[PDB]
């Protein structure tokens, strides 16, 4: 906050939401819970221009949990030549994975 | 960076118990009163490991006294079972409320054929602990070594030498 | 409008800012600016005149344009961080996003030709609350993210507010439109240090927010909207605009005035950042903005202009208004440039 | 990225241009604004709740109760320019000239 | 910069620290300035609203007067603090970084060639 | 009171179906204040296992949680079951 | 900034083929943003007068660059004057010169041959040096 | 087909923008929002979120939209322009099937798109999660919260929404 | 799917029966824009349900309560100032 | 499938931490038929 009377007060109005690791309704999971706690508890008492730089590894698995790039872009090097080997034939399927 | 561990196919082809949603929900209660220990040594390690591949021995287990439990009733009036579960079955909502009469009838061989006890409400809900053997571990989440925090100012608040020193501004 | 009902109107944009200022969560960032934008529109119809009902339209439009624009920068920085928190924003569109989206809300860039409309349109003492306190909520935001901030994007925005502000100044007549665009000049300013160190931000916020109270409170005694309708008061009240000529000078920038104060210490503190041709550009586009306050100065009070018989009436009568806090706000914005050691205090 | 978020972001884009060109009326213009919130509440809906972030469920219905007095302030003003003008058209909003 | 330096106890215009600098003296040359800002401040008034300049009401340039000063001198605790606290952690990052200033060596101007170049 | 009777009755002589709103909603924000039951409320609101209860490493030392869940030790919600 | 990027790229005088079409390229690329502002804050008849006033600010920007690019490199080697800021001198003028003649207006040819000739020279001067029109916050 | 349901939402999503954003008649221009409002509760109903999705069709469609159309009903001109009429707006109709079109052929076959945001190319299904719910809906739990959690939220939106009703009479007062 | 199906047999059905019919043979603004902001009031209020069932429902009772009375308060005031006794 | 592929490190991590992260039907489902994948995604939003 520019006036962080949030701090100042003792109160909250905002924080309790700003994060997703934060307290949630009957304690569910917010899908990137156990990633973004590692990357923010990388973080705290670090200072903004030295976390992006220690704590990058952190938030490249965050991003990649919440964001997913690259883990289906990989998925889709499966598909892509999976379906360039079953049309000239030279891949079968095996019985698993229709019935 | 670097190959995800999976468990082989081999230990992991377990007996799985083939029955259906009303009988294991016509069951539950006296289920998870009597065979619950195995039950929570697998509940613990799956909150405390966070990793499936750790504790899927639990899980045969679990799996395991699910047959016992299911075997020695098997033995015991199964013929009331049949009645019960299949009139909770006929239940949209599966709800223990409409049949009555057929749960008391399995009720009442197990308090005295197997030695049961229908659980009244609360306690398969309260908070039980577990005496285990596998250790607490090291770190669940696999967390790394922290950054170093930045040294705290320290020492007296003396004042600034030679005042504002902002130009000409003497003090 | 009913004294007790403008009174909620005029602080729940009050209050509106006053979360933008102290929210630590994006949404409600765009909570505060939804009740600014809310309670601005009825302030600028209060007479309900076509250039009220056009003066509002223009800068309703553009002010929920921009919050828009500001939603989708929240949800972009959201959609790759999964942050609701304000912190260096973490991707750069999105920065690039809401630069623009809080400059709309703000008017530097070309994102500006609703600032001399609106205030047009509008009376004057609404001028001074879009003018004045309309500015402080997008300001927050950004000395907020000044981090993140693109160091080209922001500048060249400057310098365009700065540049267009300089060069329209010399043909406006309207008194509203003169000092719209001196206010498009001075935001120029400040934006363009943003970047480096957002005390001098704040700094020239607070002297600029002083210079232009002390301009407008003084228009609203003189009951004047044209610079002939505003030449005219050397008569009745010499006073007056004696001191509208010296508000003129320090808005001018003139040392030792209270206008040397923002622009001294901005000059420096890029020179700090190696950055020296930025610095000479806009303080010598800056006489841009004097030439039209020389072309009032004159007008005003260092020439008496031609009266009308009616106005010996006007003697005969005494003002009314207490026009508040007026002389202190005049003393606050000439005489304070021995105390610049004070920006110390703001970081 | 799945591309149901790209035709979602698009989505903000040709309201935007749509917002931005105007061609007569302020009705349109108004209506391009609602297009905007509008995918903003699909947008924020598909990441918060692809994401379980639960306490995040907030903003959507915040979002558009909040856009939604834009309309309560946006449709009021062009009635106004509708009673004095005649036709909203924006061509006719050019009093403001100076 | 400040802003968020390890203990920012929000809106508190005198933090304990301050407590330790030695005070603003009344004569202070600033705070004087202060008080002379007020009584102009009272001059303005008094010419705004048609009054006779010097002695009109002079119970309100007391006022003007003694809010200025009283305003100023918290003011410069405020601003004598941060400007210690500006060279007070700055003194101590220094100790903890010594290879990032380096010292210098002792060379007299005897040994230093400093080109000579003619002037005509 | 003798104006504010008279106020009431003329109150409900032409306009009855204001003051039937203000006196059900002047209740309404009341009774739940000074209402026995709102704690029971509450209770029984918390004691519904949405989550399940995950078990806790036995350590010793503590006796209140029971070590079986057909145990006395630990909460029970006999209280639930006659209201 | 891969446009800009093409004028830096080739070593001045030398390639001036290169540096004439890259110039040019900045030039016409500065046209477009001009008349695209200029049809848009104030708005021809139709669209052949849009495309009338695009025609004749986009040939005019292009025409400085392309004179500017051409005239800079011819006059390096010329002179074997790879560094000398004259060689943008002459440069901005052969601009300022090329703007005269599109508008047909001697006055306003000097004008912009001694204000483009100084810009020029002075964005030289920089290339050389170390000036930053943008510099990063440091400090 | 049926997997790609919410890529064809969104397909009928993204037309029905340029529906109203080529500003047609207000009437018509209300039409090609309706469809495209009715359509994305659908892409948010395919991920869940009923209660969000139903709010687009009450509060919404037959909420803010409703008041919408009305307005234009008894406001413009006397000749309401057919789709067709001026020119530009069919040429803005085709200018937003050719947008759509480009990258939808461009996603399907490289699935590299970059333009401004680097998105690949594959179907809606590869981005759901994976995990049981219990007995609780997570869109119905989250909203919930609006009087458990939504401390700051409801006396910030509820005080607005009260200057909401004040600003609209004092604006459409006539003074 | 089958909420798909359920509509789109609906429409054929209009449709189908609909083409065997054609071939074979301020005030009035002020009561849209109050309706509009109460019923973006009312949207705030419908997640009351679920949320009488939080464990915090103290909380949800002062504020639950805020709402409504937010509500009357909208009204109070519209009805005092004219308002709902629309122009005539 | 992918022996054949120049570069490609069999079951290559996705994220840089060895901690078991839950597998998204992605990878779970991804070469099952689509009959599979249209009763398992919208199963339960379809299901009436
Ligand atoms: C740093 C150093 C510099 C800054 C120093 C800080 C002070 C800055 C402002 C100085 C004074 C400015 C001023 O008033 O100039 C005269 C100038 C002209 O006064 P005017 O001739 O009376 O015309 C104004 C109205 O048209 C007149 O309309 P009216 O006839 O209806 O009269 C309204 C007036 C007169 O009073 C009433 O009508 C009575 C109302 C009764 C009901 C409410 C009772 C409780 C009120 C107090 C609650 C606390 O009351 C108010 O305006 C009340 C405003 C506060 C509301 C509080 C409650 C919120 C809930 O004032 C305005 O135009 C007011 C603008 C809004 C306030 C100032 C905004 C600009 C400055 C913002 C930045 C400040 C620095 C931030 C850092
Ligand atoms: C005015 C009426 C609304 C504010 C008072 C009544 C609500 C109090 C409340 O819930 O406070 C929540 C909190 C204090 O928390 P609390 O202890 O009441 O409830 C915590 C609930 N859990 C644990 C689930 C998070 O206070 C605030 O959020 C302050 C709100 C603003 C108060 C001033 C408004 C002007
Ligand atoms: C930084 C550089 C300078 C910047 C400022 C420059 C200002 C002037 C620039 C030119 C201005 C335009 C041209 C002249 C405009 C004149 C305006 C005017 O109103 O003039 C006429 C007017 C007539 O005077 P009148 O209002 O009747 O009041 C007389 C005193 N009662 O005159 C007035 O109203 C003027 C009244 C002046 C009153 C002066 C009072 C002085 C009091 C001195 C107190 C000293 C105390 C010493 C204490 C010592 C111990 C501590
Ligand atoms: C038990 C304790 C309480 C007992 C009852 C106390 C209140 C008595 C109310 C008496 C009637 C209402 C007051 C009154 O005199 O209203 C006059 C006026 C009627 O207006 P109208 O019908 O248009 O007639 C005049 C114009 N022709 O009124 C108006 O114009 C304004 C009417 C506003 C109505 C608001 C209704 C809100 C919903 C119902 C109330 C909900 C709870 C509110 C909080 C109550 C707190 C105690
Ligand atoms: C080595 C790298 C560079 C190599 C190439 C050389 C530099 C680029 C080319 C020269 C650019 C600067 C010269 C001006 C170009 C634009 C000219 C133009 O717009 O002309 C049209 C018009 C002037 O005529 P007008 O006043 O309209 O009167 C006739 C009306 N019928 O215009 C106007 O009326 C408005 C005034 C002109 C437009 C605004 C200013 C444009 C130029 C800004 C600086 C551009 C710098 C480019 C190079 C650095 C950045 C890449
Ligand atoms: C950054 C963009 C700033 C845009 C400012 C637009 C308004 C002020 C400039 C203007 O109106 O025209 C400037 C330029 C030249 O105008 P020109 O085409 O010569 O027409 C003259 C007769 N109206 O016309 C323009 O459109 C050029 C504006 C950008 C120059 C760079
Ligand atoms: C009426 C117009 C002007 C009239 C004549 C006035 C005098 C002519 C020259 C004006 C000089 C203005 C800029 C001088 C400010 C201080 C600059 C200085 O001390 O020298 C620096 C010179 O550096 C500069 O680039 C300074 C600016 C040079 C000139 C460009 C801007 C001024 C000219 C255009 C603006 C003024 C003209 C009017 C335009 C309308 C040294 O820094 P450096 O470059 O060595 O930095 C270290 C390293 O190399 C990284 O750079």
């Amino acid at each position: 906050p520019f006036f962080d009377v949030q701090k100042r007060l003792g109160l909250d109005l905002d924080r309790w939401m700003t994060i997703q690791s934060a307290e949630q309704p009957h304690k569910i999971p917010g899908r990137c819970h156990a990633f973004e706690k590692e990357w923010i508890e990388c973080a705290h008492g670090i200072g903004g221009i030295r976390a992006e730089k220690e704590c990058k590894i952190e938030f490249d698995d965050f991003v990649e949990c919440l964001l997913r790039q690259k883990t289906m872009k990989r998925l889709s090097a499966i598909k892509r030549q999976r379906d360039k080997l079953i049309k000239e034939g030279k891949y079968t399927p095996p019985p698993h994975h229709l019935g | 960076p670097g190959i995800v561990e999976l468990p082989t196919l081999e230990d992991l082809k377990v007996q799985e118990v083939k029955v259906s949603s009303s009988v294991l929900k016509a069951a539950a209660h006296h289920y998870g009163a009597q065979c619950d220990k195995p039950n929570k040594e697998f509940m613990l390690c799956r909150w405390e490991e966070k990793d499936p591949r750790r504790c899927l021995e639990e899980g045969k287990l679990v799996n395991q006294c699910a047959l016992d439990f299911f075997r020695q009733i098997k033995r015991h009036c199964a013929e009331p079972f049949t009645e019960y579960w299949t009139c909770i079955d006929y239940s949209g909502l599966q709800l223990f409320r409409h049949c009555r009469k057929q749960q008391a009838k399995f009720d009442e061989c197990v308090l005295d054929k197997l030695g049961w006890v229908r659980p009244d409400l609360g306690e398969l809900s309260k908070v039980t602990k577990v005496k285990t053997d596998r250790p607490l571990p090291e770190n669940p989440y696999h967390s790394r070594a922290r950054p170093e925090p930045n040294p705290e100012a320290e020492g007296d608040l003396k004042p600034a030498k030679h005042g504002s020193r902002l130009f000409f501004w003497t003090m | 409008m009913n004294p007790i009902i403008y009174t909620t109107l005029i602080m729940t944009v009050m209050s509106g800012t006053m979360l933008v200022m102290i929210s630590s969560h994006w949404l409600l960032i765009w909570i505060g600016f939804e009740m600014n934008l809310l309670a601005m529109i009825p302030v600028l119809m209060k007479n309900f005149n076509p250039r009220a009902t056009e003066a509002a339209t223009k800068y309703f439009l553009t002010q929920a344009t921009a919050s828009m624009m500001l939603m989708m920068a929240i949800i972009i920085n959201l959609l790759y961080s999964g942050q609701w928190t304000i912190t260096k924003m973490f991707n750069p569109v999105a920065m690039t996003m809401m630069t623009m989206a809080l400059a709309m809300k703000l008017g530097l860039s070309p994102f500006h030709f609703w600032v001399p409309e609106v205030t047009q349109g509008i009376s004057l003492q609404a001028g001074l609350l879009l003018l004045t306190w309309q500015k402080l909520a997008p300001l927050s935001v950004l000395c907020q993210i000044s981090q993140s901030i693109n160091p080209n994007l922001m500048l060249t925005m400057a310098m365009l507010s700065i540049l267009i502000g300089g060069w329209g100044g010399l043909n406006q007549t309207q008194l509203r439109k003169i000092m719209a665009y001196s206010s498009i000049a001075h935001m120029g300013w400040m934006t363009a240090v943003l970047p480096y160190n957002t005390t001098m931000t704040i700094l020239n916020l607070l002297i600029y927010i002083t210079m232009t109270l002390a301009m407008f409170m003084l228009l609203i005694h003189s009951s004047a909207t044209t610079t002939l309708s505003l030449s005219h008061t050397w008569n009745k009240m010499p006073v007056i605009t004696s001191l509208m000529m010296v508000t003129l000078l320090s808005m001018g920038g003139l040392p030792p005035l209270s206008g040397f104060m923002p622009k001294w210490m901005i000059i420096q503190e890029m020179t700090k950042n190696e950055s020296i041709i930025m610095p000479t550009l806009m303080a010598m586009t800056a006489l841009l903005n004097l030439y039209f306050y020389m072309r009032l100065a004159y007008s005003s009070s260092l020439t008496m202009f031609p009266s009308t018989n009616n106005m010996k009436m006007k003697w005969q009568f005494e003002h009314t208004k207490q026009m508040k806090l007026l002389p202190t706000m005049i003393v606050l914005s000439t005489l304070v440039l021995p105390m610049t050691p004070a920006l110390s205090s703001l970081n | 990225m799945p591309l149901v978020y790209m035709n979602i972001i698009m989505a903000f884009a040709i309201a935007l241009a749509g917002l931005l060109m105007y061609r007569s009326h302020l009705m349109s213009s108004l209506l391009c604004l609602e297009g905007m919130m509008l995918s903003l509440f699909i947008m924020s809906t598909l990441i918060i709740l692809n994401t379980h972030f639960t306490l995040a469920n907030m903003m959507p219905i915040i979002l558009l109760v909040f856009a939604a007095c834009e309309a309560a302030l946006g449709l009021s003003l062009l009635v106004m320019v509708s009673n004095t003008y005649g036709t909203d058209y924006v061509q006719n909003l050019n009093l403001l000239q100076c | 910069m400040m802003s968020g330096r390890p203990g920012r106890v929000p809106l508190q215009f005198l933090p304990n620290e301050a407590r330790s600098l030695p005070p603003p003296k009344l004569t202070d040359p600033r705070l004087v300035y202060m008080g002379f800002l007020g009584y102009c401040s009272g001059l303005i008034d008094n010419a705004i609203r048609r009054r006779p300049v010097v002695s009109a009401g002079l119970h309100r340039q007391l006022l003007y007067v003694t809010s200025f000063v009283f305003f100023g001198y918290y003011l410069l605790k405020r601003q004598d603090y941060m400007y210690a606290l500006r060279d007070h952690d700055m003194f101590a990052y220094v100790k903890s970084h010594p290879e990032d200033f380096p010292e210098k060596d002792k060379k007299t101007y005897g040994e230093i060639l400093e080109e000579f170049h003619p002037v005509r | 009171a003798g104006r504010i009777a008279s106020f009431l009755k003329n109150a409900w002589a032409k306009e009855p179906v204001l003051v039937a709103s203000f006196a059900i909603g002047g209740l309404a924000i009341i009774l739940p204040s000074l209402s026995p039951y709102t704690n029971y409320a509450i209770r029984i609101n918390r004691a519904t296992p949405y989550n399940y209860p995950v078990p806790l490493r036995d350590d010793g030392n503590m006796p209140d949680v029971p070590s079986h869940p057909q145990d006395p030790q630990g909460p029970s919600l006999e209280w639930l079951k006659n209201l | 900034k891969t446009l800009l990027h093409k004028y830096s790229d080739i070593p001045e005088g030398t390639e001036c083929h290169r540096k004439a079409y890259a110039s040019t390229s900045i030039g016409g690329a500065t046209g477009l943003i001009v008349s695209a502002y200029s049809i848009a804050l104030k708005p021809p008849a139709s669209f052949l007068e849009g495309v009338a006033r695009t025609g004749r600010y986009t040939f005019t920007s292009a025409a400085i660059g392309a004179i500017f690019g051409l005239t800079s490199c011819i006059s390096a080697q010329v002179r074997e004057k790879p560094d000398d800021p004259l060689n943008y001198f002459i440069g901005g003028c052969a601009g300022g010169l090329t703007l005269g003649a599109r508008t047909r207006s001697y006055g306003i040819g000097a004008a912009a041959c001694a204000y483009m000739g100084l810009t020029a020279a002075l964005v030289k001067m920089g290339q050389l040096e170390g000036w930053q029109v943008f510099a990063e916050p440091k400090v | 087909m049926t997997m790609y349901i919410a890529f064809i939402l969104s397909t009928i999503f993204v037309i029905g923008f340029v529906g109203f954003s080529s500003k047609p008649s207000p009437i018509y221009g209300g039409l090609g929002l309706i469809v495209s409002g009715g359509v994305g509760c659908g892409i948010v109903l395919n991920f869940g979120g009923s209660f969000l999705g139903l709010m687009v069709f009450l509060i919404y469609l037959g909420g803010m939209l409703v008041v919408f159309g009305y307005t234009t009903a008894m406001a413009t001109e006397m000749y309401p322009e057919v789709w067709v009429s001026n020119k530009t707006v069919f040429g803005a109709f085709v200018s937003g099937l050719m947008m759509e079109f480009c990258m939808v052929y461009y996603a399907l076959k490289e699935e590299e798109v970059e333009i401004i945001f680097k998105f690949n190319g594959l179907g809606d299904w590869v981005i759901y999660d994976t995990g049981d719910s219990g007995f609780f809906s997570e869109e119905a739990m989250g909203i919930a919260a609006l009087y458990s959690y939504g401390t700051w939220l409801v006396i910030v939106t509820g005080w607005s929404l009260l200057i909401g009703v004040v600003v609209i009479m004092e604006i459409t007062r006539g003074n | 799917m089958n909420i798909m199906l359920t509509l789109l047999t609906n429409v054929t059905l209009a449709s189908l029966l609909v083409l065997i019919a054609f071939w074979l043979p301020m005030k009035f603004f002020l009561v849209a824009i109050t309706f509009l902001l109460f019923d973006l009031e009312i949207a705030l209020l419908l997640p009351l349900p679920w949320a009488s069932q939080t464990n915090n429902l103290k909380t949800m009772l002062t504020m639950a309560l805020f709402l409504l009375i937010l509500l009357a308060a909208s009204l109070a005031y519209e009805w005092t100032q004219k308002g709902l006794e629309w122009a005539e | 499938i992918m022996k054949d592929v120049p570069d490609w490190k069999v079951g290559e991590s996705v994220f840089h931490t060895t901690r078991w992260v839950t597998p998204m039907m992605g990878e779970l489902y991804g070469l099952r038929t689509n009959e599979e994948i249209l009763s398992a995604t919208y199963g339960f939003i379809w299901y009436t």
